[PDB]
């Protein structure tokens, strides 16, 4: 067998990216071998969530009663190489039909859960969206995608670039420093990340004083000369792990000292970071991030678990590491998984012991199901607003504590008057 | 607390010639990489106006003719060439440290040429004579410069008490003052006597300027 | 644009406490320290303190602590200094005064945007209306006349006087109040061509808000 | 000419032994039903269907191979878009599209894509495309983020990046010495990242930009458009640079004639010759307007081809062959009557960028097949996999007419822009100077300033 599939009455599409490698020019039109390359831990715990989900669903008698869940899943570790799999979800035969009507055809899977980052969305999403397959992301968080008539059967299970940006402009106001460098990552993500600050701080006492896009060819002596010579304390840095990696990195090797740092949900509980050598001497830093939620059962799952791009190569998995690796978006996947199937049970007329078989399924019922999702799961309430944004989900503040722990400091208000409160007593400086 | 001494306290400047003000902190006001003292111009009555932040940046909609330099603990704003309606009080402020604090103002005034007084004097109104009170008015409007004598004569006699004195802020059009002075009396010793008179010494001329009425 | 409102002169009494308030409209409230500013007669400032509005958080000069409390109402745009247990030493203009951007820190900002301030007067002495004389030449001529009104035994601050309801404008010398008594006295004079009085009317309209009494005195000759 | 005379009377779609696909906005949504013509897009892909009735009757440029296309409407959609430029992708034999990992060996129905014409359908298709290294050469699509190869591996295009186009302005804006300046772009892609560079460049330049704001297309745009003119007049800046798509444009321009505002406006390419927005009533009363349209030969044999073209159209009428993707319902009923689409100056100044792109691939094709003037090494067995192609029209030099063009590594080509200026009075663009390599060259003297007295704006 393989963890990459799982046969069943009907499929989700599984999009995950565990490994990672830089662009590169390339000479074939083909798939990359995604398995030789960076591993990543956390991405691959949630490529796990999506597994567990499933299997728990399909254990359940209540839930899809007697109707099985099955899953193509890939590791795409470039958006621009990912299309094979793509194709593989939306073909009805191991063949694409490009003027196939949106009712009649039968895809191969019902509907798909991701892709993780805004990059590997904007790639395939046109694609999906045109027969209005359900697109269930667990991470993506570009601004573009709460337009309904560009992305009509996008959903996603995390909130958006705006809500983060936020929350760390309300860190922000909380304290007393105005002047602000923001290093955002060259992509998709980042550049939302830059729009949506500059354009939240406009009509405030906050002023950016430097920006920069961080990529793989990032001169950092540069880039902290030019922030220490503008005399800047504060410094967001919003990008994923690869990148928020090599800023404070190279922060630490460049002697870059006594300054605040302000972490977004994607790397504010990163787990290289708060323990490698000579962190402390950078400053203080502090973060949005997604609280703890516990996912029952999952560590037991995951005791008993350690076609192209499907393929792990990652068999020496130390399951502690694996466990205590960055749980961000867990809920975002787990939910994501139990939207689509709830969609599917609602879809099937599915009553308490037994789902009908003379409904045929199509990928664009599961759409109208899932826009109307009303459920609860672990003690949170499961919906979408017009856009297919959650209206799920919070953010609290952290600080990096002496124990190397990200503790929580406080939380962010999405609906009140003081939209940001922190007990700044817990901040050690 | 940062201190800041302005100097000079007051001064006086011909219409375009060019003013200079200096302020003097206790402690300096530097740091990132900035001065942050700045200055501002209020109009008696009004808020104050921000001209100049962070020594010498001038804010948008302020006339070029000012300018600020200095750091540390040296300030300077200069106002070139002067014009009629630069008359206020300069203050500069301190927002390098808490508490943000303030120089004592300077006090600029237009100089001009020295312009005589025009003397107006007025009876108590019969309106006024009912309910006992006698007033006895004295305007001595646009003259140049402020300083000036008033006596009130009685009879041909000179009178001190019951004299109150009161003067505008400069013109802003011709830089003149002007100055009110009132003799209230009771109306009894108003009926008293029957020569008021209202004398003006100033600068402009040896001989008072002087205006009189009778009572009858 | 920026506006920063404050509310009106307000006369108080010794030992009372009161709320002066600020409205901002124009810019996002939250954005900006709000700071106050005393000046008293003498024209010192001095600042009392701020509050961030997006959260609450004063800083205050040392000496106003306990003294001045301030506020701010989200929903309302609006921020407050409550002044507490007043002396005549209160007795003063108080401004607010938005930071402006630019400054790296929120101690460091300057004031770009000011309300027009708001007279507290502390006395223990009562509201009294002005009475109204006018100042006609005694049977005195010239190109052009000086004619004036006398605005006497008032309390508290202020007063406004127009002439002809606002259409005479210059030539016009209102003179600051003197207190005497508990009573402030003031007189406006105007100053008119010969050949346009007693020919065309000229009055002058008195104004005291804080006893809402309006009154009007034509100036007519001496016989 | 004489092969005029037997030009096929299909617009959409010509039977070949190579065949190129094509995108072009034909029909539109008004404001998914693709209804109202888009009669600059259309025109646009009559200059494709010249530019290959005429290589095929060169009887040296591909001797032995016949060039064919199959033409779709994008509607500037990205639903519409998406099924065409998967269908240039089926196995040639088959008609549909395999899965697989590797697509080394699979011979797709069409060779290379000529355009999307807008940067919005490119950042739809252009990775897809990519994948499959197959070439494509968009006539119009001007954003700078199609520049990294790395990104968008097989994007070539005919006119210059945005990231010229906004140095001009900047430089312009320098020479007639303003300072304080506003930048107007339409949200989305094209005029999103015009205005960012423009920005940045205005900046190094030290140009100070006072306002920057950007006209909404999906959302009803008139509460925006109030507010980007409220702080226009605020900072009484009196150059405004319109970085934007024509609709846009024409909604904003609305306004600012409603609240009869004056000033230098600086157009980019996208509307500065655009028909719609210079008939507006009262158009005449904004002021100034100076452009920057794309440097381009006139194909002189365009209109001439098209009069021959749309009398055949008219002679063949009574036939009839149905398509519920026809790119145009109604084209059925062209005479020649209409070949006043082609005589439009939007255009005729920009033919020549499709008619590039086209040649472009065909000499391409002609060097890939080892060809001479005479035979080439091909024949009906022959198999033709677009990433070969590809590594032929990597920075790839080819005279056409009288142009030379070359591409560099980003997939840009050494194209300029010509700078133009509205004349009120007689409906006219007369030509004021001219941008070429990183040289703004213009003559002051040209330019006529509509102010009351006639005299150059401000300072
Ligand atoms: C697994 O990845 C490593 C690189 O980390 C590579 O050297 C090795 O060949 C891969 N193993 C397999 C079985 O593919
Ligand atoms: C599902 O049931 C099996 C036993 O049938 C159990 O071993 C497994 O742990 C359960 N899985 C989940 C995800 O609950
Ligand atoms: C459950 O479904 C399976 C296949 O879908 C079928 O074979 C079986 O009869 C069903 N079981 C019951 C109890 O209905
Ligand atoms: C080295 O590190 C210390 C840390 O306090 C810093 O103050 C100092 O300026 C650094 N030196 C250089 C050359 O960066
Ligand atoms: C969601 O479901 C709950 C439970 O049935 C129901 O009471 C509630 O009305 C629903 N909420 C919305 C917003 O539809
Ligand atoms: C740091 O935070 C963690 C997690 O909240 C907690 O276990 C630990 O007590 C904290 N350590 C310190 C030194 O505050
Ligand atoms: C704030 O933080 C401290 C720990 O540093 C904690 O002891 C205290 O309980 C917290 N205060 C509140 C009000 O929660
Ligand atoms: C893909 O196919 C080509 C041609 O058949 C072959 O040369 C190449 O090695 C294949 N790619 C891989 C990754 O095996
Ligand atoms: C050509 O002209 C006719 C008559 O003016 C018009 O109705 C038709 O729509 C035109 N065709 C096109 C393609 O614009
Ligand atoms: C091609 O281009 C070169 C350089 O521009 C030119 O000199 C030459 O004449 C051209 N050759 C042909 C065959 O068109
Ligand atoms: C229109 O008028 C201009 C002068 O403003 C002139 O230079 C130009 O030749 C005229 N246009 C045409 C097409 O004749
Ligand atoms: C620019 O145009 C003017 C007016 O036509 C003409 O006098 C002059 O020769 C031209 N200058 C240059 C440098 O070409
Ligand atoms: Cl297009
Ligand atoms: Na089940």
């Amino acid at each position: 067998t393989s963890e990459f599939h799982l046969r069943g009455d009907y499929l989700i599409g599984g999009l995950f990216n565990i490994h990672y490698v830089a662009a590169a020019n390339f000479q074939r039109p083909q798939a990359i071998d995604c398995s030789s390359k960076l591993f990543i831990l956390p991405n691959y715990r949630r490529f796990q969530m999506m597994r567990f989900s499933v299997e728990e669903i399909n254990n359940s008698s209540s839930l899809l009663p007697n109707v099985s869940l099955g899953y193509q899943m890939f590791d795409h570790c470039s958006d621009i190489h990912s299309f094979p799999g793509i194709f593989k979800l939306l073909s009805v035969n191991d063949l694409i039909r490009p003027w196939e009507d949106a009712s009649t055809g039968l895809p191969n899977a019902i509907g798909v859960v991701g892709p993780f980052t805004s990059t590997h969305a904007l790639s395939i999403a046109p694609i999906f969206m045109t027969n209005l397959f359900p697109m269930v992301s667990y991470g993506c968080s570009g601004s573009v995608f709460s337009k309904e008539n560009l992305y009509p059967s996008f959903l996603r299970t995390v909130h958006s670039n705006k809500d983060v940006i936020n929350a760390i402009v309300g860190i922000i106001l909380n304290f007393n420093w105005r002047w602000v460098a923001f290093l955002y990552s060259d992509d998709d993500f980042g550049k939302d990340g830059l729009e949506q600050f500059k354009n939240k701080i406009e009509d405030s006492e906050i002023c950016l004083a430097f920006y920069k896009a961080i990529n793989v060819n990032t001169d950092y002596l540069q880039v902290f000369k030019q922030i220490e010579e503008q005399n800047i304390k504060v410094i967001v840095v919003f990008a994923p792990k690869v990148y928020a990696e090599a800023v404070v990195e190279s922060a630490v090797q460049l002697n870059v000292t006594n300054k605040v740092w302000i972490a977004d949900d994607g790397w504010s509980l990163n787990k290289k970071l708060p323990s490698m050598n000579g962190i402390q001497n950078i400053g203080t830093v502090l973060g949005v991030a997604q609280p703890v939620v516990t996912i029952p059962g999952f560590t037991d799952f995951i005791y008993s678990a350690i076609f192209c791009n499907q393929k792990c190569n990652c068999s020496n998995l130390s399951v502690k590491s694996l466990l205590n690796a960055d749980p961000s978006f867990s809920f975002p996947v787990y939910a994501a998984v139990y939207a689509i199937a709830h969609a599917l049970h609602n879809t099937l007329r599915c009553g308490s012991d037994r789902c009908p078989k003379n409904i045929t399924v199509h990928p664009h019922m599961i759409l109208e199901e899932l826009k109307k999702s009303n459920f609860t799961l672990l003690n949170q309430t499961v919906q979408f607003d017009e856009n297919g944004d959650p209206k799920f989900g919070s953010l609290s503040v952290v600080f990096w504590n002496s124990s190397g722990n990200a503790e929580e400091v406080g939380s962010y208000h999405f609906q009140s008057s003081i939209h940001l409160s922190i007990n700044k007593t817990k901040i050690k400086w | 607390d940062i201190v800041l001494t302005q100097s000079p306290a007051s001064l006086a400047v011909s219409l375009g010639q060019r003013a200079t003000i200096s302020c003097r902190a206790s402690e300096s006001v530097d740091s990132y990489g900035n001065s942050f003292m700045h200055w501002y111009q209020q109009k008696p009555g009004q808020p104050p106006i921000l001209l100049i932040s962070r020594a010498s940046n001038l804010e948008s909609g302020i006339p070029a003719r000012f300018s600020g330099s200095g750091s540390r603990t040296d300030f300077t704003l200069t106002i070139n060439p002067v014009e009629a309606d630069d008359f206020a009080t300069y203050y500069c402020q301190q927002t390098n440290e808490d508490p943000r604090t303030f120089g004592g103002g300077t006090k600029l005034e237009i100089k001009r040429a020295d312009a005589a007084p025009t003397v107006s004097i007025f009876p108590p109104s019969s309106e006024q004579l009912t309910s006992g009170g006698a007033s006895v008015v004295c305007f001595l409007n646009n003259f140049y410069p402020k300083d000036i004598n008033v006596k009130w004569k009685i009879d041909g006699s000179e009178r001190q008490n019951g004299v109150l004195n009161s003067w505008t802020d400069q013109d802003s059009k011709d830089s003149t003052y002007s100055m009110s002075s009132t003799l209230t009396l009771t109306k009894d010793e108003y009926e008293r006597h029957n020569s008021y008179t209202c004398e003006a010494t100033h600068k402009t001329s040896t001989s008072p300027i002087v205006k009189s009425f009778n009572r009858n | 644009e920026v506006q920063l409102q404050q509310s009106g002169p307000e006369l108080v009494k010794p030992g009372a406490s009161m709320k002066i308030s600020c409205k901002a409209s124009g810019y996002s409230f939250t954005g900006y320290s709000m700071n106050w500013v005393k000046q008293s007669h003498g024209k010192n400032l001095e600042w009392i303190g701020l509050i961030n509005p997006y959260n609450g958080d004063t800083t205050y000069k040392q000496k106003f602590k306990g003294k001045a409390t301030l506020t701010v109402d989200r929903s309302s745009s609006t921020a407050y200094m409550e002044l507490l247990r007043l002396t005549s030493e209160d007795s003063a203009v108080y401004y607010c005064a938005r930071s402006g951007r630019g400054a790296p820190t929120t101690t460091t900002a300057w004031f770009t945007y000011w309300g027009q301030g708001t007279l507290v007067t502390v006395s223990a002495a009562k509201t009294t209306p002005p009475s109204v004389y006018p100042l006609a030449p005694g049977s005195a001529t010239n190109s052009m006349v000086t004619l004036g009104c006398l605005v006497k035994g008032y309390f508290p601050e202020p007063v406004t006087v127009t002439w002809n309801s606002g259409s005479l404008s210059s030539g016009v010398h209102t003179f600051p109040a003197v207190l005497q008594s508990d009573l402030y006295t003031l007189s406006s004079s105007v100053t008119v061509p010969s050949s346009t009085w007693p020919s065309e009317t000229v009055t002058c309209n008195v104004a005291h808000p804080a006893s809402s009494t309006k009154v009007d005195k034509k100036i007519v000759p001496r016989d | 000419p004489n092969w005029f005379n037997n030009i096929s009377t299909d617009l959409f779609s010509m039977p070949g032994d190579i065949k190129l696909g094509g995108l072009f906005p034909i029909k539109e949504q008004s404001n998914v039903s693709c209804d109202s013509l888009n009669k600059d897009g259309l025109g646009r892909a009559l200059v494709m269907k010249y530019a290959v009735e005429e290589i095929n009757a060169n009887s040296q440029l591909l001797p032995g191979v016949k060039l064919g296309y199959k033409i779709y409407n994008t509607c500037r959609h990205s639903a519409v878009i998406v099924r065409p430029a998967l269908s240039f992708l089926t196995e040639k034999s088959n008609g549909t599209l395999s899965v697989e990992c590797n697509y080394t060996d699979y011979e797709t129905d069409m060779v290379a894509v000529i355009g999307p014409q807008s940067s919005e359908m490119v950042t739809v298709i252009g990775k897809l495309l990519g994948f499959f290294l197959m070439p494509q050469i968009s006539f119009g699509a001007t954003s700078d983020k199609f520049s990294d190869s790395l990104v968008y591996p097989s994007f070539f295009r005919t006119v210059p990046s945005d990231i010229r186009q906004v140095d001009a302005m900047v430089q312009l804006i320098k020479k007639f010495n303003w300072n304080w300046v506003a930048v107007v772009g339409s949200e989305e892609e094209y005029g999103q990242q015009g205005v960012q560079q423009f920005s940045k460049k205005a900046e190094d330049m030290g140009v100070c930009v006072a306002y920057q704001g950007l006209i909404p297309i999906y959302d009803d745009p008139k509460p925006a458009i109030q507010t980007i003119i409220n702080n226009i007049q605020t900072t009484e800046v009196k150059v405004v640079v319109v970085f934007s798509l024509v609709s846009p444009a024409v909604s904003f321009f609305e306004e600012v004639i409603k609240k009869n505002l004056t000033g230098v406006w600086i157009a980019s390419s996208s509307w500065a010759i655009s028909d719609k927005v210079y008939s507006l009533p009262n158009i005449d009363s904004i002021g100034t307007v100076i452009g920057f349209i794309d440097e381009t030969e006139t194909l002189e044999l365009l209109s001439p081809f098209t009069e021959v073209l749309f009398k055949k159209i008219h002679e063949a009428s009574p036939t009839e062959k149905p398509d519920p993707y026809n790119p145009c319902p109604e084209c059925w009923s062209l005479s020649p009557a209409n070949v006043s689409l082609v005589k439009e100056e939007s255009v005729q100044r920009t033919a020549f960028s499709v008619y590039a792109a086209v040649y472009t691939v065909a000499h391409a094709l002609h060097k890939l097949l080892e060809c001479n003037s005479a035979a080439c090494k091909w024949s009906s067995s022959t198999r033709l996999y677009p990433w070969k192609l590809l590594e032929v029209l990597k920075e790839f030099s080819v005279n056409i007419s009288n142009t030379s063009l070359k591409f560099d590594q980003n997939g840009n080509p050494n194209i300029g822009y010509s700078v133009i200026q509205r004349i009120w009075e007689n409906q006219s663009l007369s030509s004021v100077g001219s941008y070429r390599s990183a040289n703004l060259s213009i003559n002051e003297t040209l330019f006529k300033w509509y102010t009351n007295n006639s005299e150059k704006p401000e300072s």
